[PDB]
């Protein structure tokens, strides 16, 4: 019983960590996509000019 | 037997799907089942006797004189429709129980004679 | 002052009581440690009803925890409130009941009843003025229907002049999860009608219909059904522990619900239930609660109330509110639906008012209903019992352990006579 | 039928969208207010596992007021098949479940032995005199001294303590006398250092104790030696730890067993973060 | 705390016990050296292995099972294999000169010599059990040891231990393909004894698993290693409630209670679904309805009998993994309205449901795929009397000319029980008809 309660508490901590990672990854993806699009547009402008 | 039965020393067991199933069958809490209008729990603890007799019907928000509602019928400021959401009813019961329980009797070795017969004050002396 | 001793047995009864002690730990502001963390002083004015004081300001429940298998004792001690239960209250066996009533009532449930009877008699004389008893178990299992009906008979021999209340989990035809459940359900009902003052029948298919239709959930697991039941378990004694405008304890309910000694099978209901989309838009008013209590989609028992006549009806209200709208709405529903009530009892509605709503709600209302339509619940067990007993199927698990077949014979006779008493007043 | 999931607008999706938005809002409110379990555990671990600098001795004599580390040396014991290997360090251990539920440390706190070599905030002990006001003093054999641990906190001082056995007071797993930490000042915090060899013990009583040497630590009021149970395992928020008790162990020749041998470890002068080991 | 003692007798029991006991070591993460890996400092709270694995002061875990045979050809490969250090030196019992597919050698002459050595080892294994649920038996009908030595082992087990549960997993002869010539003689005699000395007899044959591995896993050329794993997957789903947690657990007495209506009928059928290759699971959606729809099809039966000819009596559904109790009720309710599935009149509620949270664990490099949910159905059907019909047709067609009888008379067995064992199941065939009569 004692170690089962310990496992339950550790699982709760793992749930919080999983939620934090799930909210960070979307921000990273949005930043990468925006940077790639802006760089592509600038390169097109320069070559055309 | 020797070809197929190999040690597999690759740390195979998985230990998280059981706990995910535990939480999935445990389900939603109070705040996501029954709690309404995102209300904090400190506000609605009140009683009719205290709100009507003890507090003398003190509601600063409501005007003293009722006015006609206009678009609807009837008189608008209703005391029974708008009760008081003040801090709740309190008196010395919590403090008395705290003093009776949380006191640890810091004098561990204390005879009945010494505890019952201290030096009396001169003010209470006659 | 007036103390309620809670009993729970089986796998189902252990998990309902686990969720039941969660809501009144919230309601009295009791932390999972065991201390008090609240604000109002009304919460400690009547706290000895459910919690016993210990040293250091620790409040522990007056509950008894019985099973023959340690499978669910490990879960209840590893829940959110696992530390709050006293370990001396846990009475566990060695081997499971195996979904057999003879195991739970004659052979394996016979040595374990002496250990429980020591525990309940130690807690009964701890109270100042014992109000009564409360029980929650399952008729479809081996431990709950086995020893739980054995314990019901034993306490009624010890303390006769009390009130005894149960919350039985009756079987269901569509959500039937055990082969041999007509045998264990029939034998418990024959023992229930003699030694019980109030019986609340709760059915699992009646609780799935609430979560699908009223609450709009996609995965309604047992943690929601055990918790909708737990709302009714606390709303029935809400005037015993809290002040109000019209108090009504457990005995005052049984006075106005039970006209004859065998008419004590109820249908419970809980009033304020709405989905998450419909939360912020629906206004909590007294007419909205009374519109929801009487609907057939809202009962916790799998019987349609429109196929019979409401013998007598109770309604326990909570929260700061008016009194004219309660008396008008309980009269308007009686005046319009005159064909749904008997004519030999006037004023079939009982009214009760508290002052503290359950936390997170503005007002609330619990429905306690004696009705003739609960005869339909016992017909679906009796038509399966005769269709099984005629071929003597699954019977050597019962006779071969010390049970004569005449315990099956009178289980037909009393159950069919009980439903025949319902036919006369319909 | 078939089910798709969160994003797809089919079936009963609106109530699921409401429920996930409510859950996300509640999670952000809780993590912004700071009631998050991982944040509390992070603060607790940051307080506990802080690096610390030890004292450095010149003449090899242990001084009062110096910061030392208690280390049980390793011996090839044949008592049990499984037991901790390598030198162990005496580290405090708070209660795990109460430590998760509440932020503040709960006195009394138990002790343990951990496979640790770098001095951290959990295993630095300061040798103190009960007479106090001791400057330029040498710790001597057979003399009373006390051990105080700050424990990664700059707030309070805690001392080792033990008492006579009682039917309500016992160790966690070995059922012997226990050793714990209290903030109270009494005579149950005093310990004595003695020579391991019983023949020369009284001859060496009253001599300045060497540093980084095997000595016996004996309590005064109960006269039990500090002992480390290697074969009994304690589960802890920081892994598996050996047990620690107060008991005197004797072989067939009445010589103290390697369980009772303890060594006080100072800091390396070349690198203060590392020890003499 | 609740512990099982498995018995493996014959060559079938050892070879099944090689693949069955590999899965328990690979489910709890117990290495072939006998010790759990040291990388478990964070992990804890695990004591579910005590049903089968006994601890030691050195941390070693040894199985609670006995391996019995009358030849050293099959056990010496275990003793010199990968798992030589794991099993006990004495829990692997060897005989001499086998039994040569003869029932009299297995029962009266050779199986009498070593029965006292095995009975000591069972008793030496039963005192450590602070709580023992019962016994599990793996053997074969068509063998000499698996049918001869088993027939008196169940007689000695019932005398020593009175009302303890006995559950069987037997290798029934397949209707078309088989190996031994005199298999009707051995199959008749051993099941005449064990009608009254057993409690539940799960059966599976060898042809119906050949059909499964062809049209599901796309294996054209399977061996017994491919077949033993699928039998080894059924045993885990049966026993998973005693090991791991769940919303509804079943003990070894609970699903014995809900599958035998009368004492003479204790013959279920074993089925398993979903079974699929590694590639095809990557695309097909596995709903709770689709894994219970596969169990009811006659093509997925693991015994070569069509259930459409007969009527079901009782059923047991045993779920694993991410199973919600909502979808169990809706999938069962669809089956209740099916006309193709027929039920007897006296069992209105035939379903017993158990759920465990552990998803099914699959051996690395195996033919079957890693899935999150699976169901094993132990269904009782009247259509197993078809299986007895084709074998008793085979028996009297060979007994008429007194073929092979002198192998049985000249060993120590009287010819008088050749007729009685045929007359025993003549009345048993009358019993399956009377049960299926609608009232
Ligand atoms: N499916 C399957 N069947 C097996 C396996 N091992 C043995 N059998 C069956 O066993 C039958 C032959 O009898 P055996 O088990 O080899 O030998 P026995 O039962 O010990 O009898 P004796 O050799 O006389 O001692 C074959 O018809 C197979 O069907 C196996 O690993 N998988
Ligand atoms: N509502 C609800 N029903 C439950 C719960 N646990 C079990 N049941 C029901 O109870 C029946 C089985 O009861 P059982 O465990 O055999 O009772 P026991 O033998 O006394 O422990 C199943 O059909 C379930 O539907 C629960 O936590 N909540
Ligand atoms: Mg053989």
């Amino acid at each position: 019983v004692q170690r089962k309660q310990f496992l339950r508490l550790l699982q709760n901590e793992q749930f919080e960590l999983d939620m934090e990672e799930a909210i960070q990854k979307a921000e990273e993806n949005k930043r990468l996509k925006e940077l790639q699009l802006k760089q592509e547009e600038k390169l097109a402008m320069e070559l055309a000019k | 037997y020797r070809k197929e039965y190999i040690p597999f020393p690759d740390h195979r067991p998985d230990q998280i799907s059981r706990w995910y199933g535990k939480r999935k069958v445990e389900g939603l809490p109070y705040k996501h089942l029954i709690t309404h209008h995102q209300e904090p729990p400190h506000r609605y603890l009140i009683s009719t006797y205290d709100d009507h007799y003890n507090r003398h019907g003190y509601n600063p928000g409501l005007p003293p004189l009722r006015t006609w509602n206009g678009q609807k019928l009837l008189w608008l400021p209703e005391k029974s429709d708008f009760p008081l959401l003040a801090p709740p009813t309190n008196y010395g019961l919590y403090e008395q129980l705290k003093q009776r329980q949380l006191t640890p009797k810091a004098g561990l070795k204390q005879s009945t004679y010494t505890s019952s017969y201290p030096r009396p004050p001169l003010c209470a002396m006659s | 002052m007036r103390e309620i001793v809670h009993l729970q047995a089986g796998q189902c009864g252990n998990q309902i009581g686990a969720k039941f002690w969660e809501v009144i730990s919230d309601e009295h502001g009791i932390d999972p440690t065991g201390t008090y963390h609240g604000d109002s002083d009304l919460q400690l004015e009547r706290i000895n009803v459910y919690y016993n004081e210990a040293t250091g300001g620790k409040y522990v429940p007056r509950a008894v925890l019985v099973d023959l298998e340690p499978g669910t004792m490990d879960s209840v001690r590893s829940g959110p409130f696992g530390q709050i239960f006293r370990p001396d209250n846990f009475v566990f066996g060695q081997s499971g009941a195996g979904n057999n009533w003879a195991k739970g009532h004659y052979t394996e449930g016979a040595e374990l009843v002496d250990s429980v009877l020591d525990v309940v008699r130690k807690e009964a004389e701890s109270c100042d003025c014992l109000q009564g008893f409360q029980l929650t178990h399952s008729l479809g299992g081996g431990t709950g229907s086995g020893m739980g009906t054995l314990l019901i008979s034993k306490i009624r021999e010890e303390y006769p002049d009390r009130i005894m209340n149960t919350f039985s989990v009756v079987p269901s035809p569509k959500v039937s999860d055990t082969v041999v459940e007509p045998y264990n359900a029939t034998l418990s009902v024959h023992q229930l009608v003699e030694n019980t003052d109030e019986t609340y029948c709760i059915d699992n298919e009646a609780l799935y219909d609430i979560c699908f239709r009223t609450l709009k959930l996609t995965t309604p697991t047992y943690g929601d059904l055990n918790h909708l039941v737990s709302a009714t378990m606390s709303g029935v004694t809400t005037c015993l522990r809290f002040p109000g405008q019209l108090n009504a304890d457990l005995r005052k309910l049984a006075v106005n619900m039970v006209p004859f000694p065998r008419l004590h099978f109820f249908m419970p209901g809980f009033a304020p239930l709405t989905s998450r989309g419909s939360q912020q838009y629906r206004a909590l008013t007294v007419p909205e609660l009374t519109q929801q209590m009487f609907d057939a989609k809202n009962m916790m028992a799998a019987c349609d109330p429109r196929h019979g006549r409401y013998l007598t009806v109770a309604a326990v209200f909570r929260g700061r509110m008016s009194m004219k709208e309660v008396d008008e709405q309980m009269l308007n529903v009686q005046n319009k639906n005159s064909s749904y009530f008997v004519e030999w009892i006037p004023n079939n509605v009982k009214t009760a008012v508290c002052d503290i709503p359950p936390r997170g709600l503005k007002m609330s209302a619990t429905f306690i209903g004696n009705s003739t339509a609960i005869q339909e619940l016992f017909k679906r067990i009796s038509e399966q019992f005769t269709a099984m007993f005629r071929r003597k199927a699954f019977l050597h698990w019962y006779t071969g352990e010390g049970m004569d077949e005449m315990e099956f014979t009178e289980a037909e006779s009393n159950m069919n006579d009980l439903v025949s008493e319902y036919q006369q007043y319909q | 039928q078939n089910v798709y999931g969160p994003g797809v607008r089919i079936g009963n999706w609106n109530e699921d969208v409401y429920l996930e938005e409510e859950l996300m809002k509640d999670f952000l409110e809780k993590r912004d207010k700071g009631k998050l379990l991982i944040q509390r555990s992070r603060r607790l671990k940051q307080n506990l596992l802080r690096p610390m600098q030890l004292s450095v001795t010149e003449d090899g004599y242990i001084h009062y007021g110096d910061k030392v580390m208690l280390v049980n040396p390793d011996d090839p014991d044949t008592e049990a098949d499984v037991f901790l290997r390598g030198d162990l360090s005496l580290c405090m251990t708070p209660d795990e479940i109460q430590s998760h539920l509440k932020d503040e440390l709960e006195v009394p706190c138990g002790l343990s032995a951990v496979q640790a070599k770098t001095p951290i905030g959990r295993n630095t002990f300061i040798i103190l005199s009960v007479h106090r006001d001791a400057t330029g003093q040498v710790l001597r054999y057979g003399q009373d001294f006390c051990l105080g641990i700050t424990g990664g906190f700059d707030n309070k001082m805690l001392y080792l303590s033990s008492d006579h056995r009682t039917l309500l007071k016992s160790s966690k797993r070995s059922w012997l006398q226990e050793v714990y930490l209290t903030d109270e000042v009494s005579h149950v915090n005093c310990w004595q250092a003695a020579f391991p060899d019983p023949q020369l013990r009284l001859e060496y009583e009253g001599f300045p104790v060497p540093a980084n040497a095997k000595i016996l630590i004996n309590h005064c009021h109960t006269n039990r030696g500090l002992a480390a149970h290697r074969h009994l395992f304690l589960s802890t928020y920081f892994g598996k730890e050996a047990e620690v008790v107060a008991h005197t162990y004797l072989d067939s020749h009445r010589v103290e067993k390697p369980r009772n041998h303890w060594m006080l470890v100072t800091g390396n002068p070349r690198d203060a973060s590392s020890s003499m080991l | 705390m609740r512990e099982c003692i498995s018995i493996h007798v014959g060559q079938a029991g050892v070879q099944i016990g090689n693949a069955c006991w590999e899965l328990y070591c690979l489910e709890h993460g117990i290495q072939p050296d006998g010790q759990m890996p040291s990388d478990k400092t964070i992990g804890g709270g695990d004591d579910s292995f005590n049903t089968f694995f006994s601890e030691t002061g050195a941390g070693k875990h040894v199985p609670r099972a006995v391996f019995v045979d009358l030849e050293p050809t099959v056990i010496d490969e275990v003793r010199t294999g990968t798992y030589r250090q794991l099993f006990h030196p004495e829990q692997l019992i060897t005989g001499k000169e086998d039994a040569a597919n003869n029932y009299a050698r297995g029962h009266y002459t050779i199986g009498k010599e070593i029965i006292d050595l095995v009975l000591d080892r069972i008793r030496k294994l039963a005192d450590q059990c602070t709580g023992l649920q019962g016994f599990l038996v793996f053997h074969s009908f068509g063998g000499g040891t698996g049918s001869g030595f088993t027939s008196l082992l169940m007689e000695r087990l019932s005398v020593d231990y009175g009302k303890k549960s006995k559950l069987e997993f037997s290798i029934y002869p397949a209707p078309q393909v088989s190996t031994a010539v005199v298999e009707p003689y051995n199959s008749i005699l051993t099941t005449h004894t064990t009608l009254e000395h057993s409690d539940c007899a799960f059966m599976v044959d060898n042809e119906a698993i050949y059909d499964i591995c062809r049209r599901n896993l796309d294996i054209e050329r399977p061996t017994y290693t491919n077949l033993n794993r699928l039998i080894g997957q059924i045993v885990s789903s049966i026993t998973a409630s005693l090991r791991f947690d769940g919303a509804l657990n079943v003990d070894l007495t609970e699903f014995q209670t809900n599958l035998v209506p009368y004492p003479r009928i204790h013959f279920p059928l074993a089925t398993y679904a979903p079974v699929i290759s590694a590639e095809k699971a990557y695309h097909e959606q596995l709903s709770v309805a689709e894994i219970t729809n596969a169990c009811f099809e006659p093509a997925n039966q693991m015994v070569k009998c069509d259930p459409r000819h007969g009527k079901y009596m009782a059923c047991c559904l045993l779920y694993r993994g991410d199973v919600v109790p909502k979808d169990v009720n809706a999938a069962i309710a669809t089956i209740k309205t099916k006309r193709t599935i027929q039920f007897v009149d006296w069992c209105p509620t035939g379903f017993k449901v158990g759920i465990n949270y552990q998803p099914p664990t699959v051996v690395p490099g195996g033919d079957l795929a890693k899935v999150q949910r699976a169901v094993c159905m132990l269904s009782n059907t009247t259509a197993i009397a078809e299986a007895w019909a084709r074998l008793d047709h085979k028996f009297d067609l060979m007994y008429a000319k007194r073929a092979f009888v002198h192998w049985y008379v000249g060993e120590g067995m009287e010819e008088g029980e050749f007729s009685e064992a045929r007359e025993d199941m003549a009345a048993l065939e009358k019993d399956y008809e009377e049960v299926g009569v609608d009232s």
